[PDB]
RNA sequence: AGCUGCUCCCUAGCAUGCUACUACCG
RNA sequence: GCGGUAGUAGCAUGCUAGGGAGCAG
């Protein structure tokens, strides 16, 4: 703040006061060129104190709209994320089993709990111990929920592949023992 | 929040009165918003007063008072003018280069697309401004056309015949093959699919795309798009390297490709060799022989519309196996030699409106002169190929600019490629024209065609000239003057063997009228590229600046390879062309 | 009430969301359009449109929170570790989550042992630790919902209890507010499945305008939105080795529940001198004020406190619904009759019987309370007061009326019978009368399922107010739990306050010229907070120090105890704070050459700063 | 990885309020 | 000699915002 209109005015007032101080003539020398200086008081008070408020408010505004631009970009980002997720899960879904059960409904509505139960292609079973294994999915095919399933792969709690011969009553204490069975719907 | 159009600097300000809402940096925005008819600027929030009931929206007057922007009559004391230092208030206030000479952008912004000069400046500037002018032009095109007469046909006359009603207060636009409408079927609530159809002389006869039966309640418009910003220039930067880059040398070729070998190398040895083509020199054969020369190349069939790739489809049955190609069509009745939507296949049959953005080796751009910079630059955005192939020539005819009002666009300014053959020359030369005999190809030489076209066969001796009488009378958009029709029928009786032709006329309504008296078919001059008959009929009917234009008639002069009759109310080409004259009845 | 009984007959695959097929620019979806409740019947949405053109931000937000398309595109699941209903598996493998041990602050332990702690036979010893858990901890904790059973109520008794309970909530005011008036503390918490893939709650409170939130809130008054709840394990100090979990509700539920309930919730927490004491501070004399308020003017007073086994997993659904209705009774002018029903249906479908993600799979919750929804601590208080009032009614109606000597209480009993089983609408005068009777002979201080009661002893020995046995019977037949009398307490001398309230004991000490009540904690809790921490950075004292200042604020009132090994805890904390300050300042003079000045940091290792926090003249 | 309530510490800002020094006018 | 206002410095109380931590249900 030096290029203001009143820097020159206070400069010339104090310069004339300097000229008269090098002169030093009268009592009006003191009175005047302390009042040439005492007029250039409001200049350098308001012109250098209202210039000290507009700039702070300008900085406030600039920071605020920076914030708003960033918040406007993140919205578009999350919009794209949600859309991609929905359209991706859409393409494991539009089969003919779904339309078959939906068109058998009298008004269009069905319970949600019977859609994986009747249209899913893959089943996952979690077994706590061997006694439960014997009564649920022993063999290589079993029946659950009015259908026939065919086993592919068995893993354990460490995600390591077990073979169906190892699962026995005397080898049972050597296995990490939630086992997870994966089966496919038989046709 | 991106680079401004004239400065490549991140800003947040947009001209409110523009059509594109372009980015303009602070000093650059000051320039444009004081120097034109753009009075508004929008930022992350719109710079408008917040006192209820204000609608004065200039640029200089507004005052910023904290969390608001005021006008001087709306202003509490704590404020600052939003316009000072010749610099509007917005983000990134410092690091903007600006520009002092922005009167070119200023004129583009104020260019209302009436004069030819509008097109001249729009085709004389630099790149992203080329894009801005192009998209403003197309946006103003759709503002132009959609707001005209409603095609509300309120009864049916007969089979393929209709009765017309149209919008009041707003006139009705042409009914020609250059002007294609689009149908919507009204039900008690809203509209349903009908499709695009054409209207002609009836009492309205429609040249429908396919069979339809519409009762009353229906009405039509010519639909459009909502054109978004582009991405890429009109062409790629050139190359002068040492290699045929990215492809494989040759073992086999057929000797009918003898004139093909010499120009295969130049298109692939450097970035692009822009092709000029006289009518029927073998260009498509060349554009098919490209894949014949190198069986391993990906070349992308493009055009103005599919009807020309349908030509490249017609000769695709001739040469290349059907197991390397796919014909893409958007979700219309065209030619389909192959299966649709198979992008990942070697041959890419499509048009500028069809192909998804991918990458390829060579793009065969067809019929360039009927394309403006926009549809020319779209494929430069979609397809970043290393080599280009521009089938076309500014020499034939340009795309229909409905805003051709004062002056006429010269082929210097049809697009950037169009003056490119006139600045650097055509990087293409094929001297063997199978089209015409010793009459026309020799004649089209001194016309505009570089004195490079010359005879292939000898004279067939019936391509004669007959300059006519001429009387003028117009009705709406063309003219019917059976004076120009009279000598056609009355001299045809001298040659009954003259029933193999098409009657073409610049006034497209003449073919609809003449067929009642004459019986030979119809054809539109500007959309007649590629199609030819052995014997053809025409009457110039006048030498104004629409048809007999020395570069622009020449589609229908190279029509005949056997016999013609050029009925001339004209001096433009009679003493300019090189044929013989007979007596008039 | 009748629906609860009749719904145990029908197949359990018939309840839940009802889905339908819709088209979004020609591509088919699967979305919810209704709900079949076990208590409320079949509900259909009012704004359903097939064939829309686009999706806004709001419609994407609603379709992403739906369990319809998450479950319709996963595998079938047969989980044999639980008896709960399993729906689907959202991935190709199961996730086994563990819990880690704590970190040992050896410096503090060595310092404490050099001052005489942890000797053989001491009264203060370590009993609070970080217990570790293995991979089967989440599902075995989720399997405690097998204690929630379908319970049908005495309806004529409940329809009177609800009126008295409502009389307890008359001094507050509520209603709906706009989106620019709600207040969120800590916008940096999770948003909850599927929304925790992309950001925190800040992301969704910033991306939504003030007019989008209003639109979503207006949408939930005509339609039902079911959401998904995630189960998380806690990492905290404790005295028992069972695992603890909290439910994390999704953002789409919290956003609208705040707008519905926040005005009343903030009214409750700014009131002093009432029965519910949420929002009252224990500092600056507040503990004394609460204790003197509950003492009131009961005649031959005793004190009593009880507990609820398995409170949040054994609550019947009818009482949860009743708590919601009592809280919603303040919307008599802003909401219509249909709006309130749809808000109730939304609450039930989101936090009462919803879909739960445990591991990477979906299960069906039978009932109970979700710990982390927007109105937890207040619904718990409503449930508390309901059970207490029921106990009093059962005490008075099951007493031989020919032996009651007072003639006022006999008429009270007569009129109570005929207001339960003979009168069909509400009688306002008798509700006022019974409420006054209860407030005089049975005074309550309630936090969210904690309580203290001051009651008339002579009345309780004759069976005119509730005893500890009446609570046992009421819990047995209305809660399906057995309350053992080894977890209750009684106190016959009032100059020593409650034996326990919010984990604090009470002491009557002399402060200045008079006697006041002070709260103090279990010493093992403070010492354990000293020795064991949940981050490795907190095992260096000089990096924080404020932790020990706060823990010393919590431990000041042990200085007045008669047991000498209890005051030593406060003194040990002050000495340690001084040592840490000295060792931090003697680092900048050697490793660097910085001379730190003791800028009045010497107040932290003197007792005046801490004594000032328990004297009535605030500085909060 | 939740919802609430209370308390301590640090920095920024706003107005307010008290108080001190200089100038001008009355 | 006093009042009013305009400036500059130091001090407190309250409110808001941001960050760090502790306890309770
Ligand atoms: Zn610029
Ligand atoms: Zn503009
Ligand atoms: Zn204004
Ligand atoms: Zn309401």
């Amino acid at each position: 703040f030096s290029s203001l209109p009143s820097y020159a005015a206070f400069a010339t007032a104090q310069e004339a006061y300097e000229q008269a101080v090098a002169n030093g003539d009268s009592e009006v020398v003191l009175k005047k060129l302390k009042k040439s200086l005492n007029v250039a008081k409001s200049e350098f008070d308001r012109d250098a104190a209202m210039q000290r408020k507009l700039e702070k408010m300008a900085d406030q505004a600039m920071t605020q709209m920076y914030k708003q631009a960033r918040s406007e970009d993140k919205r578009a980002k999350v919009t794209s994320a949600m859309q991609t997720m929905l359209f991706t899960m859409l393409r494991k879904l539009d089969n003919d089993a779904l339309n078959n059960i939906i068109n058998n409904a009298r008004d269009g509505c069905v319970p949600l709990n019977i859609i994986p139960l009747t249209t899913a292609a893959k089943l996952m079973v979690v077994i706590p111990d061997y006694n439960t294994y014997k009564n649920t999915c022993d063999g290589t095919t079993f029946t659950y929920a009015s259908a026939l399933w065919e086993i592919q792969q068995v893993v354990d709690a460490d995600s390591k592949i077990v073979q169906l011969s190892e699962i026995s009553m005397d080898n049972s204490p050597n296995l990490a023992w939630p086992l997870i069975v994966t089966a496919l719907r038989a046709n | 929040v991106g680079a401004c159009v004239l400065c490549n600097s991140q800003t947040s300000l947009r001209c409110g009165a523009c059509i594109r809402r372009p980015f303009l940096c602070c000093k650059c925005c000051y320039d444009h918003v004081i120097s034109t008819s753009h009075k508004l600027v929008l930022s992350v929030n719109p710079y408008v007063c917040n006192a209820p009931g204000c609608d004065v929206t200039d640029v200089t007057q507004l005052y910023l008072g904290g969390m608001s922007y005021y006008c001087k009559s709306h202003k509490p004391p704590i404020s600052f003018p939003l316009c000072a230092n010749g610099q509007v208030f917005g983000l990134y206030k410092n690091t903007c280069v600006g520009s002092d000479n922005v009167t070119d952008f200023n004129a583009i912004a104020t260019c209302d697309w009436t004069n030819a000069g509008d097109y001249i400046l729009a085709n004389t500037c630099t790149e992203r401004l080329k894009l801005f002018a192009a998209e403003t032009l197309k946006a103003t095109e759709e503002t132009f056309k959609l707001s005209y007469g409603i095609a509300t046909v309120r009864e049916v006359l007969s089979d393929r015949e209709l009765h017309l009603s149209w919008e009041v207060g707003k006139p009705r636009p042409p009914l020609n093959r250059n002007y294609v409408f689009t149908g919507y079927r009204v039900t008690k609530n809203s509209k349903v699919q009908i499709g695009e159809y054409t209207f002609e002389k009836g009492a309205v006869v429609y040249r429908g795309t396919t069979t339809y039966k519409l009762n009353v309640g229906d009405y039509f418009v010519l639909t459009s798009h909502t054109v978004m910003p582009l991405s890429a220039p009109t062409l790629v930067p050139q190359e002068h390297y040492v290699r045929i880059t990215g492809l494989y040398p040759t073992l086999n070729i057929s000797d009918e490709f003898s004139s093909n070998v010499a120009n295969y190398q130049k298109v692939g040895m450097q970035k692009y060799s822009t092709l000029q083509g006289p009518p029927g020199t073998g260009k498509s054969h060349f554009a098919i022989g490209l894949a014949l020369y190198y069986p391993s190349a990906r070349i992308v069939y493009t055009a103005c519309s599919h009807a020309a790739v349908d030509a490249l489809c017609e000769k695709a049955l001739k040469y290349l196996p059907i197991d390397k190609c796919s014909r893409i069509i958007p979700a219309v009745e065209c030619f389909d030699k192959f299966k649709v939507n198979s992008t990942l296949e070697q041959y890419v049959f499509c048009t500028v409106n069809a192909l998804p953005e991918t990458t390829a080796d060579i793009v065969v751009f067809d019929e360039i002169s009927m394309a403006t910079n926009y549809d020319l630059s779209v494929v430069n955005a979609r397809l970043r190929a290393k080599h280009y192939v521009y089938i076309g020539d500014p020499a034939q005819l340009p795309a229909p600019r409905t805003l051709l009002t004062k002056g006429t666009l010269e082929p210097e300014y049809f697009n950037s490629v169009c003056r490119l053959m006139k600045t650097i020359g055509p990087d293409m030369f094929l001297g063997t024209c199978r089209r015409c005999p010793a009459e026309i190809v020799d004649t089209v030489s001194a016309l505009v065609y570089d004195n490079k076209l010359k005879a292939h066969k000898d004279k067939s001796a019936q391509c004669f000239k007959m300059f006519y009488k001429g009387v003028i009378t117009h009705d709406v958009s063309s003219a019917i003057n059976r004076p120009q029709i009279g000598v056609v029928r009355e001299f045809l009786t001298r040659n009954p063997a003259w029933r193999k032709a098409v009657f073409i006329s610049p006034y497209n309504s003449q073919n609809a009228v003449a067929s009642k008296i004459l019986g030979l078919p119809t054809q539109t001059v500007d959309s007649s590229q590629g199609s030819e008959y052995d014997y053809v009929i025409f009457t110039q009917t006048t030498e104004t600046a629409h048809s007999c234009n020395v570069n622009r008639f020449n589609v229908a002069i190279t029509r005949a390879k056997v016999g013609i009759l050029c009925i001339m109310s004209d001096r433009d080409l009679y003493d300019k062309l090189q044929f013989t004259s007979l007596e008039i009845p | 009430n009748f629906n609860v009984l009749f719904s145990t007959v029908f197949p359990p695959t018939s309840f839940g969301p009802l889905v339908r097929k819709i088209f979004v620019d020609g591509v088919p979806f699967v979305v919810s359009t209704g709900y079949h409740f076990r208590e409320l019947g079949v509900v259909h949405n009012q704004d359903v449109n097939l064939h829309s053109s686009r999706l806004s931000f709001k419609e994407l937000l609603v379709y992403a929170a739906d369990p319809a398309m998450h479950a319709a595109s996963g595998n079938l699941l047969l989980d044999k570790r639980t008896t709960c209903f399993s729906v689907a598996a959202l991935t190709n493998n199961v996730a086994f989550q563990t819990v880690k041990p704590g970190n040992f602050n050896k410096d503090f332990y060595d310092f404490a042992v050099s001052k005489g702690f942890f000797k053989e036979g001491s009264s203060v010893e370590l009993k609070h630790f970080f217990f570790a858990q293995d991979g089967n901890a989440a599902i075995s904790d989720y399997d405690y919902y097998r204690y929630n059973l379908p319970t049908m109520c005495d309806i004529r008794q409940l329809l009177f209890v609800v009126e008295v309970v409502d009389k307890y909530f008359d001094c507050y005011d509520g209603g709906c507010i706009n989106a620019n008036q709600v207040i969120v503390n800590n916008l940096d918490k999770s948003a909850g499945f599927p929304f925790n893939k992309w950001g925190k709650a800040r992301l969704y409170y910033d991306s939504m305008s003030y007019e989008d939130q209003d639109a979503l809130f207006a949408y939930t008054k005509r339609n039902v939105i079911p959401t998904i709840t995630q189960m998380n394990l806690k990492y905290a100090i404790s005295a028992k080795n069972r695992a603890r979990t909290v439910a994390g509700v999704s953002i789409c539920s919290t956003m609208t529940n705040r707008q519905f309930h926040q005005k009343l919730l903030k009214s409750i927490a700014a009131t002093r001198g009432a029965t519910v004491v949420i929002g009252t501070s224990k500092f600056y004399g507040g503990w004394h004020n609460m204790l003197k308020t509950v003492y009131s003017d009961v005649e031959n007073p005793h004190l009593m406190g009880w507990d609820y086994p398995k409170c949040d997993r054994a609550m019947p659904n009818m009482l949860r619904i009743m708590a919601s209705l009592v809280l919603a009774r303040k919307h008599t002018t802003c909401c219509s009759l249909s709006h309130r029903f749809y808000r109730l249906a939304n609450e039930c479908a989101q936090v009462l019987s919803e879909m739960v993600m445990c591991g990477g799979s979906l299960y069906v919750k039978p009932g109970g309370t979700s710990s982390g929804d927007a109105t937890t601590a207040y619904a718990n208080s409503v449930f508390n007061i309901c059970q207490a009032v029921t106990a009093n009614v059962n005490a008075l109606l099951s007493t031989d009326g020919n032996k009651i000597a007072d003639k006022y209480v006999r008429n009270l009993q007569h009129r109570l019978y005929e207001c339960l089983y003979r009168n069909r609408d509400v009688d306002t005068d008798f509700v006022n009368e019974f409420y006054a009777y209860l407030r005089k002979h049975f005074s309550m201080m309630i936090l969210s399922d904690d309580a203290v009661v001051c009651f008339n002893s002579t009345y309780a020995s004759q069976g005119l107010v509730a005893s500890i046995k009446n609570f046992k019977s009421v819990l047995y037949y209305q809660n399906n739990v057995f309350m053992s009398e080894a977890k209750c307490w009684t106190e016959t001398d009032l100059t020593k306050g409650p034996h326990e309230f919010c984990s604090q004991h009470t002491m009557l000490v002399k402060q200045g010229d008079d006697y006041v009540y002070l709260p103090y904690p279990d010493p093992s809790r403070i010492l354990g907070a000293g020795c064991f921490v949940d981050d490795i950075v907190k095992t260096d004292g000089t990096l924080m120090i404020e932790r020990f200042v706060s823990l010393a604020i919590d431990a000041y009132p042990l200085t007045k105890h008669p047991n000498q090994e209890y005051a030593d805890v406060f003194h040990l904390y002050l000495q340690y704070i001084r040592k840490l300050h000295d060792e931090l300042t003697g680092h900048m003079l050697d490793m660097y050459s910085v001379m730190l000045t003791n800028d009045n940091t010497s107040r932290y290792w003197e007792p005046e700063f801490y004594e000032a926090m328990y004297t009535p003249h605030t500085v909060l």
